């Protein structure tokens, strides 16, 4: 999912 | 001995500047470069142009826009009135590009030399100077920035990674909303912020550089500075490891918050402002804080990098324009002696070639 | 008419 | 040159  | 040297510019009042118009919506500096300041004296509006480097002698232009961003190197001004742009050279007395919006622009800014950014209700857009460029779509904004008062916009080096900031009040508190939006990923994240920067950042035993996240949030639970990579390493690369670290407020700024963010890659440290006039500095390598302090008596409303030292320089309501960077000669023996930690000296005197850890 | 006269 | 408030 994140892009963190 | 301090870390920073901090300097007053000029005062913005002293040109005959109404401190009406020194204000978020009023006055814009893109860049250290320059400032502009849209007032009215009579019927007519005009734009004030002050040069950074002759600001004794400003330029007055009369206008009819709602908002006038200066690029952040040369004398060219992108102006609005609704959904009308116009981009000037000022110099050429020349109408280089126009275009006509289908949606009012509610925030706007130059994120290069050559880009100007476009945000509107529902989107982003990027709009180049070079050639017959149109505005292009960057992205959708997601719906927990709805509402929000649009404060800032950033990328990345390579404008792979997109933020948008946006404030609102909830449970009578100043939150930040953002949106960061991976470009080659088309995927965005809501995150909890008010201030951020991107930088590089390259570690040592990788052959490449980092794009590193940085953001300040004040939250339910508190402050937090995060600094994080973002995407997929570079081949080859270790990742960054990824830090957090507190972000302190005394008890008598229980409202206070971040609203500005520069980073210097020439020394690795983050700039943090506050909205009312708290400076911090942490290393962008580890998060450590080196140093707190205040600046400004008046709340701060724009800043941008202070190229010359490579600090952040910003201008307060008051019309003070003021200006941060790292003390070279005081930084290392302030973090070996005052804060007491040899470990950050002797790093940051070889990493960004400081002297002063030749005693720890 | 234009956004800035010049 | 200047100083810090605090």
């Amino acid at each position: 999912l994140p892009l963190l | 001995i301090l870390p920073i040297r901090f300097q007053e510019h000029l005062q913005l009042q002293n040109l005959g500047i109404n401190p009406a118009n020194i204000g978020f919506s009023t006055l814009t500096m893109e860049s250290d470069k320059f400032i502009c300041i849209r007032e009215k004296v009579g019927e007519q509006a005009q734009v004030v142009i002050i040069d950074m480097n002759d600001p004794s002698n400003p330029i007055r232009r009369p206008i009819s826009a709602d908002s006038a961003i200066m690029n952040p190197a040369s004398k060219v001004i992108a102006l609005k009135a609704g959904k009308t742009l116009q981009i000037f050279n000022i110099e050429m007395k020349s109408k280089m590009k126009a275009h006509t919006m289908t949606d009012d622009v509610t925030f706007w800014k130059w994120i290069s030399l050559n880009t100007v950014a476009l945000v509107t209700d529902n989107a982003v857009y990027h709009w180049s100077m070079e050639g017959e460029s149109q505005p292009v779509k960057m992205f959708d904004r997601h719906s927990s920035l709805a509402g929000c008062q649009i404060i800032n916009y950033r990328t990345d080096a390579k404008q792979k990674w997109l933020l948008l900031t946006g404030i609102s009040a909830q449970q009578n508190r100043v939150v930040g909303a953002m949106q960061l939006y991976s470009v080659d990923r088309k995927v965005s994240q809501p995150i909890e912020g008010h201030a951020a920067s991107f930088a590089q950042f390259k570690m040592e035993g990788n052959a490449e550089e980092s794009t590193l996240f940085c953001f300040a949030v004040r939250g339910q639970a508190g402050g937090k500075l995060h600094i994080i990579e973002v995407g997929t390493p570079p081949t080859g690369n270790q990742p960054f490891p990824k830090k957090a670290v507190d972000v302190f407020f005394p008890p008598e700024a229980q409202n206070d918050f971040p609203v500005a963010m520069q980073i210097s890659e020439k020394h690795d440290v983050v700039f943090l402002i506050t909205k009312y006039g708290y400076i911090h500095l942490y290393d962008l390598e580890t998060g450590t804080c080196i140093y707190m302090n205040r600046i400004s008596g008046e709340t701060i409303f724009v800043t941008a990098p202070h190229e010359a030292t490579a600090g952040i320089i910003g201008v307060n309501r008051k019309g003070q324009v003021l200006s941060v960077c790292v003390e070279e000669e005081n930084i290392i023996p302030y973090i070996t002696n005052v804060l007491q930690n040899p470990d950050l000296a002797l790093r940051m005197a070889v990493r960004n070639n400081l002297a002063g850890a030749e005693e720890l």
